[PDB]
């Protein structure tokens, strides 16, 4: 078959900047002066979508800062002013022999100024309690710097190895990152602690910034 | 304009069988190449077979060749894939593709995830995320929904009747250690509303046929 | 119709040739072309002396020859024998008449020894006696000339009577050979004293008489 | 009230020329002796375009092929064409496509998609005497009857045909490959 | 009797005697012996032979090329000659010696 | 140096003797030479070599002798018939058509068969059968595929001999020759060959025979299969017009199909060639035939009327030419009897008189027309015709036929780069639109579809109606509840093919309104009247001195009526809002008086389109016109629209 | 290769007669066969002739439509068939074969038949013994002989006691009265005194009349 190797993995691009993505085939998929290579762009939780279709040609529909070219072995692909809503991933294939293959991928993101995050704390209701398990959230929405840390406490207990974290990706509009921290617990351990606190250390924040909630307090 | 969209793939145990349709719509079916490429979580993009328009002669990849059969029919206009000695090595999301000239995939389909997991199907869990009144009522607020502990299916979550397009997450869903998966959706609502506007994050669980509208209020 | 001209009198002398000719018109081919001769003798079937104007076949001799038609063409005979004295026809080809024949030359050899007639004259018999009819047949012998007059007598010179004459032609081996008959007379020849035949031969001759004798 | 008109009547004409009684055979005819009329035809021969050949590039039209075998897809041009000259009329008809030349296994496929009346240039041709070629290769039966050199096919063919004056307007097949 | 042909030359002007056999006489061969004037001694005639079948055609040409000026004569030769071409079979030939009568 | 020479013949066992004396013969005979053919008979050639060539030539299976019976196409002279001499034509036997009168047939076949060349060439194939023969001969010729295949057809008053030459790319030639005549007549055979050998087609005095090699019979064969039978018999049984006219409407569907463009090698086309070869030798051979006697006009008129239209289709299309069967005697005698009767007023006189004067329009002025007065005829006859037929229905057979014999001269003069007859032809033209309606369309589709004798001519062809597109017709075209379908679609396919532009350069070129329009595919139909003529178009762009617009619907494509004053145009269309075609509904249906003659009238419907055109001209038109089932007020669609003199459009809605 | 005609005698005119012909010795399908006839003492003229099977056959214009020629097969005969016979068709008939090839002239003849056309009947002639004289001499001669008178058909054969004798003439030929019958005598000339030794008798016979007659000749 033909391997394609992507040189730029990961790439950051300040908003209105050139970025530049590099693909490279194992033979030469150019025949006949004809250059058998598009590249692709997927958005997190959408299928993929067309941007170039063989070496440079610009499928109707797309703007015209997405700008393939190359050729022979070597490919690549600018976007000259990079904007909000580009930030997602980009892949290429080739259609030169019988089995496509696509690249390993690269990953956009848009170096934009930091942003505070913004903390929230949800605990469960009563749906919940009654089935016989506990699950406390918190929320860290609008950061950029998607380097950060958080750390839960039931009445100041550190409790490693029962605490679980999932991001989002880049969001699409002014792209802010998005963290949930959910902290789970049996029934017979809910009641038994008030104030649940969660701590959490961000670039964007010059102290650590901690917010706490007791339990069925009014 | 070309539509394309896949069945609604459930789930099958290794060594089972499952067929997959996927319906066109926009343009005519029965003059275009059809493709099925696959897409793991951590593995990207890999094409599995392609077939020609009513001249059906079919190539599958190396991987794939007695494992996978793909037929068409134009009179239904739909592509079909069918499953054989299924392994955990392809446990992905199916996308259906319409190759353009020079057989790029010019049009992709909304994919179909297939996993090849012994453990059976099982209901998922379902309760709200209360606004809190520690936030001053300046027109931002915090609230949502919270869906942890099911099999990593569907994620049918879409806040508020559709509605929403300002402050709507979903996060992704992390294994469990007791082997589930588990997410929460929030959105950040004006704090001027939050009466009247009170309706429900709608998530719905294909596979267990479950749609689920729990209630979103506020403790008092 | 269209019949060929030869002349009908030809003689020769023994021993040397004589010519005979048969004119015509486009029978002749103007060319020398098919033309025949043949010997008739008396009472025979005729044999071919001559084909293609001068050819011979086998077994004749080469005392005949033809000449160039031209227009008239001849048969040449040398060398007269006995036996060459006949009639003589010629025929041809005709495009109009399929073919032309001839109308016959009588030759006859002039140097031929003499001979004297023996005539011998009958008297009537007793059938005839008793019929009413009588007859008187003098019949002549050899003669050199085929024209040999003959003057019958009662008593002196009657004439218009049943007189018969005839010239017949060569015998075997006797020359011009002879003639016979004469006069019929009634059933009272008795009243006569008798009745003779005088023949004429060359200047001379000769008479035979016979009378009622019982 | 209108206005009455007289009857329409074809416009006038003039009278006939005077007609030449006075003139002879001779110059009313020619030199009376004639010969009759031969020609000579300016036979030229055939030689492959060298230039154009097999596209070994792969593409297809889908918008607007006239109809897909195994992985050809098949062009019926819209023009008409002279034979030799339609190497040329494909090579500019659409991206990598080239004068195609139907074999056993295409060409009922090919006969199917034709109405009963028109006929087409194929790429089946024989330079030398003998070995019919196309641009892929490989040898045709084909039907000759004529003087060669090229071939076309109807709706009832079963092999490529060959025509005698091949200077004609008919639609090609072409072909696109993978 | 019969003769035989091979293709010294003589032309049409020292012709005088053309000899045409019948369908019976030499088998069904149609023969030809041309004769060439007899006039003199000094001057012997030599007698080549030739197609009879060509002749025979020539000489239909010839006289119905002329058939407006042709005697009864000429108009009974046609007649003949053209029943003498239809007496002559060209096939009924091909098995047959066509040099039946060389004696070499 | 000829002599004599003694032929000798022995047959059964008898010695035949004939002589022939070539002096004389000689002196009495021209142009005949026996050592040429003694050199060409090949007397010494010997049995070997004389099998050898019999055997290089396809001898046919004997057939059986099919029984036919000879026509009587050439009658007795009628009563005082003034016998005329072609080689002396006085002005004084003028005594017009109503007269009997014929042409001697000595003369007259001297004059057709005036030149004189070589028809048995010395070339390989036909050396080895024929003596060479030199005589006079009429030939016709022509060559396609750029002269890579060559038919020739020469003939004598006796025989007829056609030969195909075609030649291969690789250098070779094959070349197959047919004779057809009576048997007595055909050629002198040289060699062993007879003719019962080489007979194909043998009736009771005719015979067709075919003459090439087995080589060359294999290589015609492939590509030429003749049924020669039934070819034999329409030469034998048919007459010469009537044969004629075969022949003419088998070229016109050659024509049709595929056209003289590209000829294709068919049988079809190769019979219809030898067709057209047999065509001429029926005239000349019944001409000479006939045995010093005279041949009727009347006859010469009809038969040489089918040979001259022939001859221009053949030089049309193929480019074919035809030395002989001209007689510049009866070119004469027919313009002379032209110049007794008034071309203007030709369509007064009886149909037979009518077809009489036009055989002979055609016959004595056959040179591309020079004499364009002839049109100011044709036009006479079909104004005539016009008056006297009933509107908006099929010609009837004796009309088809008046009108495709008047319509020659017209076709001929349509093909100049001038014409003096401006008029006339527009005149002409306008009345074959006027004729054209759906009907008539039907009925040419019909007697295409079937290959009748309606199919053959009818006056859309030289219409000004340019709407016809596929559609339209096979809507116009007859309900085929006895007919094939597919004909009736090739029918529809040939009659929109001859309509077109592209169809040897006719319609109208030379019309002064012609120039007008810019956007010429989008024109409908011409009216071309006395001052103004109307275009017709879905164009605005039309460039003349007013600018209408009908009652349409939406979608469908727009009628736009444009005037030209007087045939000058103008600058650029109005640059305007169209005009509104003022209505008229103060009208009475009873008009004693003539007022509507020299109008035009069109009954158009909204969602189709144009349905009638009528030139309005005698008062039996306009009554046929007016008080009759013509004028329908039901759909809503359809409407009647008048076109005057004065360049002024009217509609027509009101009768009382 | 004898050649005998045979078949011929005495008519009625206007009536018919067929003459034969036969012939031996040769190829008789290979030549043609003629008949020419020869008036009595007049010259010869051309009758008829037929080829070889008959395929053409040629008559003299003083025939026509009256003879008619026929043939057999092989060595057969000949044979012409005489209709509406006249006084000019008093003929001997002879049948030729004409010559080889490219030759125009007659092989070999028949001996003829004699066919005499007149409307007067036949008759059988008289005999009457020309007795000699007994007159005593040595040797000399006697008028001994025979005459037969009155016949009208022409041949006539005498034989003095059936021919046993060589010497001395046996006829002399007929002559012709005016009245149109024939006479001739047979007159052998024997010596004087061959008397008792042996009697004269001479037998007359006349076929066309069949009558055979021999009477003594012996004197008074
Ligand atoms: C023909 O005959 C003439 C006789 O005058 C003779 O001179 C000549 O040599 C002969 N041959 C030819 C070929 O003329
Ligand atoms: C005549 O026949 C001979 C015999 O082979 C041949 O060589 C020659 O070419 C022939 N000539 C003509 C004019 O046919």
């Amino acid at each position: 078959d033909i391997v394609l190797t992507q040189s730029p993995a990961s790439l950051a691009v300040s908003l209105g900047q050139r970025a530049t993505i590099s693909c490279r085939a194992s033979k030469s998929v150019s025949t006949s002066g004809y250059s058998y290579m598009h590249w692709y762009q997927q958005k997190p939780g959408q299928p993929p979508k067309l941007l170039i279709y063989l070496a440079s040609n610009l499928e109707s529909g797309v703007p015209a800062r997405f700008s393939g070219s190359g050729s022979g072995t070597d490919f690549t692909l600018n976007i000259h002013p990079v904007e909000e809503e580009d930030a997602a991933t980009y892949y290429c294939l080739h259609s030169r022999d019988l089995p496509p293959t696509f690249g390993g991928g690269t990953k956009l993101e848009i170096k934009r100024t930091v942003a505070a995050p913004s903390v929230f704390i949800f605990p469960p209701s009563d749906e919940q309690l009654k089935s016989g398990t506990a699950s406390v959230v918190c929320l860290l929405n609008n950061f950029y710097p998607r380097e950060a840390k958080v750390q839960w406490k039931v009445d100041n207990a550190l409790q490693s190895g029962n605490s679980q974290e999932s991001v989002t990706e880049q969001d699409s509009k002014d792209s802010t990152y998005s963290l949930s921290s959910t902290l789970t617990l049996s029934k017979a351990d809910y009641e038994k602690h008030k104030v649940y606190a969660c701590e959490v250390t961000h670039q964007g924040l010059s102290s650590p910034v901690t917010k706490s909630f007791n339990r069925g307090e009014c | 304009e070309v539509k394309l969209l896949e069945s609604g793939g459930g789930l099958v145990q290794p060594g089972g069988s499952l067929k997959l349709s996927c319906a066109a719509s926009g343009f005519d079916f029965s003059r275009y190449w059809m493709s099925w490429v696959r897409q793991a979580p951590g593995k990207g993009l890999e094409w599995i077979g392609e077939i020609n328009p009513d001249s059906s002669t079919i190539n599958y990849t190396s991987s794939l060749k007695d494992k996978f059969i793909i037929s068409r029919d134009n009179a239904k206009n739909t592509l079909y894939l069918q499953m054989s000695k299924v392994r955990s090595e392809d446990t992905a999301l199916y996308y259906c593709a319409r190759q353009g000239d020079w057989w790029y995939f010019d049009v992709w389909g909304a994919g179909t995830t297939v996993t090849v997991s012994s453990a059976s199907t099982k209901g998922p869990s379902v309760f709200p995320l209360a606004p809190s009144s520690k936030s001053t009522s300046g027109g931002t607020a915090a609230l949502g929904c919270l869906v942890k502990d099911y099999f990593p299916e569907p994620v049918t979550v879409s806040w508020n009747s559709g509605a929403l397009t300002s402050g709507v997450h979903t996060f992704p869903a992390v294994l469990q250690s007791s082997g589930l998966y588990s997410l929460s959706s929030v959105v950040t609502v004006p704090s001027s509303s939050l009466g009247t506007q009170t309706y429900i994050c709608n998530v719905n669980h294909k596979p267990s046929n479950t749609k689920v509208d729990k209630k979103v209020e506020p403790k008092s | 119709q269209s019949v060929l001209t030869q002349p009908a009198s030809v003689s020769g002398s023994l021993g040397q040739s004589v010519t005979i000719s048969c004119t015509g018109t486009s029978s002749d081919v103007g060319g020398y072309d098919y033309v025949s001769w043949y010997q008739q003798h008396p009472g025979k079937a005729l044999k071919l002396m001559i084909f293609e104007v001068n050819n011979r076949p086998s077994g004749v001799s080469t005392r005949f020859s033809g000449s160039k038609s031209g227009n008239t063409a001849s048969l040449t005979i040398s060398g007269l024998q006995a036996e060459d004295e006949a009639d003589y026809y010629c025929n041809s080809y005709s495009t109009t008449t399929t073919w032309v024949f001839g109308g016959g030359t009588s030759l006859t050899v002039l140097g031929q020894p003499k001979a004297a007639p023996s005539v011998t004259l009958f008297p009537p018999s007793s059938e005839e006696l008793q019929a009413n009819k009588a007859t008187l047949v003098c019949l002549i012998s050899d003669f050199y000339p085929g024209a040999v007059t003959v003057a019958w007598k009662a008593d002196s010179s009657p004439v218009k009577a049943g007189v018969e004459t005839t010239t017949p032609s060569k015998q075997s081996n006797n020359k011009y050979a002879a003639s016979s008959y004469l006069s019929l007379t009634p059933e009272q020849w008795k009243s006569h004293r008798s009745y003779s035949c005088q023949v004429t031969h060359e200047g001379s001759t000769v008479e035979k008489t016979v009378a009622p004798t019982e | 009230t209108w206005v009455p008109k007289p009857n329409v009547e074809v416009w006038p004409v003039d009278p006939p020329p005077p007609v030449n009684f006075n003139k002879t055979a001779e110059q009313e005819y020619g030199d009376k002796e004639v010969k009759l009329p031969h020609w000579t035809p300016t036979l030229h021969t055939f030689q492959v375009p060298q230039n154009y050949t097999k596209a070994n590039c792969t593409y297809c039209n889908t918008r607007e092929y006239t109809f897909s075998y195994k992985g050809c897809c098949f062009y019926f041009t819209k023009k008409k064409h002279t034979w030799n000259g339609c190497f040329q009329a494909c090579a500019e008809l659409y991206p990598c496509t080239y004068f195609y030349g139907p074999t056993p296994d295409i060409l009922p496929v090919v006969t199917r998609n034709l109405n009963a009346i028109e006929s087409l240039w194929v790429g089946v041709y024989r330079v030398g005497e003998g070995n019919w070629t196309s641009l892929d290769g490989g040898t045709f039966k084909v039907y000759q009857i004529f003087g060669s050199h090229c071939t076309y096919v109807s709706k009832f063919s079963t092999v490529p045909v060959s025509h005698h004056e091949c200077s004609f307007l008919k639609p090609c097949l072409c072909v696109s490959q993978r | 009797p019969c003769c035989h042909v091979t293709q010294h030359l003589l032309a049409l002007e020292n012709i005088s005697d053309i000899y045409l056999v019948s369908n019976q006489t030499c088998d069904g061969f149609s023969l030809a012996s041309l004769n060439s004037p007899k006039n003199g001694s000094n001057q012997l005639v030599i007698s080549r032979c030739a197609n009879g079948l060509n002749v025979v055609s020539f000489f239909i040409s010839i006289l119905k090329r002329s058939s407006s000026a042709l005697t009864g004569h000429l108009r009974e030769l046609l007649t003949t000659l053209e029943t003498l071409y239809g007496s002559f079979s060209v096939e009924d030939l091909f098995g047959a010696n066509l040099n039946r009568y060389a004696w070499h | 140096s000829l002599s004599e020479v003694k032929l000798h013949l022995d047959i059964e066992g008898h010695a035949s003797h004939y002589t022939i004396p070539w002096t004389e013969l000689m002196a009495k005979v021209p142009g005949l030479s026996p050592e040429a053919l003694w050199r060409e008979a090949n007397v010494t050639e010997d049995l070997a070599s004389m099998l050898n060539r019999y055997k290089l030539i396809y001898k046919t299976s004997g057939t059986l002798g099919i029984a036919l019976a000879e026509p009587v196409d050439i009658p007795a002279v009628s009563e005082g018939s003034m016998q005329v001499d072609a080689s002396k034509v006085h002005p004084g036997v003028i005594s017009g058509l109503n007269s009997p009168a014929c042409m001697l047939s000595a003369p007259l076949e001297k004059q057709l068969f005036y030149y004189i060349g070589t028809m048995l060439p010395n070339t390989r194939p036909h050396s080895y059968v024929f003596y060479q023969l030199r005589c006079h001969l009429s030939y016709v010729a022509l060559s396609i595929n750029g002269d890579k295949f060559q038919y020739t057809g020469a003939m004598t008053s006796k025989f007829l001999m056609g030969t195909y030459k075609r030649v291969t790319e690789k250098g070779d030639e094959h070349v197959l020759s047919l004779v057809f005549g009576k048997t007595k007549d055909l050629p002198d055979l040289r060699g062993p060959f007879s003719y019962p050998s080489l007979t194909s087609a043998q009736s009771g005095d005719y015979s067709l025979v075919i003459v090439t090699t087995f080589v060359h019979y294999a290589n015609f064969h492939n590509y030429f299969v003749p049924n020669l039978k039934d070819m034999f018999s329409r030469a034998v049984t048919m007459t010469a017009a009537s044969y004629a006219r075969y022949v003419l409407q088998k070229l016109v569907l050659l024509e049709m199909k595929g056209g003289c463009r590209e000829p294709e090698l068919d049988t079809e086309t190769l019979t219809t060639m030898f067709e057209v070869s047999v065509a001429f030798f029926k005239v000349g051979h019944a001409v000479g035939e006939t045995g010093n006697g005279c041949v009727d006009l009347r006859w010469l008129a009809k038969s040489f009327f089918e040979l001259t239209v022939l001859k221009d289709i053949i030089g049309i299309c193929y480019g074919a030419t035809v030395k002989g069967m001209q007689s510049y005697g009866l070119e004469r005698l027919a313009a002379m009897l032209m110049a007794t009767v008034k071309m203007e007023e030709l369509g007064h006189l009886t149909t037979e008189k009518q077809e009489y004067a036009l055989r002979l329009a055609t016959v004595g002025y056959p040179k591309a027309g020079v004499y364009s007065g002839l049109i100011g005829g044709a036009t006479s006859v079909l104004l005539s015709a016009y008056n006297r037929h009933p509107l908006f229905q099929p010609l009837h057979t004796v009309m088809r036929e008046t009108l495709f014999i008047g319509s020659h001269v017209v076709l001929r003069e349509l093909r100049l780069n001038v014409t003096t007859q401006g008029p006339n032809l527009a005149l002409y033209q306008l009345l074959s639109t006027a004729l054209c309606s759906a009907l008539e369309i039907g009925e040419v589709l019909r007697g295409l579809a079937l290959g009748t004798e309606s199919g053959l001519f009818s006056p859309c062809y030289l219409s000004l109606r340019f709407d016809l597109t596929r559609d339209k017709l096979l809507s116009m075209a007859p309900q085929e509840a006895t007919l094939d379908q597919a004909a009736v679609s090739n029918a529809v396919d040939g009659f929109l093919g001859r309509l077109s532009l592209e169809r040897e350069d006719r319609d109208a070129w030379h019309l002064p309104a012609y120039k007008c329009v810019d956007r010429l595919d989008k024109v409908l139909m011409i009216i071309p009247l006395i001052n103004v003529t109307f275009i017709i178009s879905s164009d605005r762009e039309v460039r003349g001195s007013a600018l209408y617009e009908a009652s349409t619907t939406y979608l469908s494509s727009s009628l736009f009526l444009s005037p030209v004053i007087m045939n000058k145009c103008s600058q650029g269309a109005v640059a305007g809002e169209p005009r509104q075609i003022p209505k008229i509904q103060n009208f009475t249906r009873t008009q004693k008086s003539c007022i509507f003659c020299g109008f035009a009238l069109l009954s158009y419907d909204e969602k189709e389109g144009l349905e009638t055109t009528t030139y309005i001209t005698s008062q039996e038109v306009q009554n046929s016109i007016l008080s009759s089932n013509y004028f329908d007020f039901d759909n809503l669609h359809v409407h009647y629209l008048l076109l005057t003199t004065n360049g002024t459009v009217m509609e027509i809605a009101g009768l009382y």
